[PDB]
């Protein structure tokens, strides 16, 4: 417990770096979180939205 | 633009569609910029024979 205010700041910038990180398999609403999945799919026009 | 073409193809004449018309002899940009214009003239160019 020495060192608790580095350990903080070093599990801080983990969490923020693994949250980034994750945030890239939410959908937002869209249909797929993988672009090459929604180029597969419906036209340019419908997949831009 | 001055075409004839079958009255079912008229939704392929849309930008960013599907369909022969659409894909082989006309198609339109994804930034096309105006109107499309459309009548029947069954009585002007169509023959009995």
């Amino acid at each position: 417990s020495a060192l608790g205010k580095l350990q903080d700041v070093v599990n801080q910038n983990a969490q923020a770096l693994n949250t980034l990180v994750k945030q890239l398999s939410s959908n937002f609403g869209a249909i797929s979180s993988v672009l090459n999945d929604i180029l597969s799919r419906l036209d340019k026009v419908e997949a831009e939205v | 633009d001055s075409f004839v073409i079958r009255g079912d193809e008229v939704r392929q004449i849309a930008p960013g569609q599907t369909g022969k018309i659409a894909d082989y002899n006309y198609k339109l940009p994804d930034d096309f910029t105006g109107c499309v214009i459309a009548w029947n003239s069954n009585n002007l160019d169509s023959k009995v024979g």
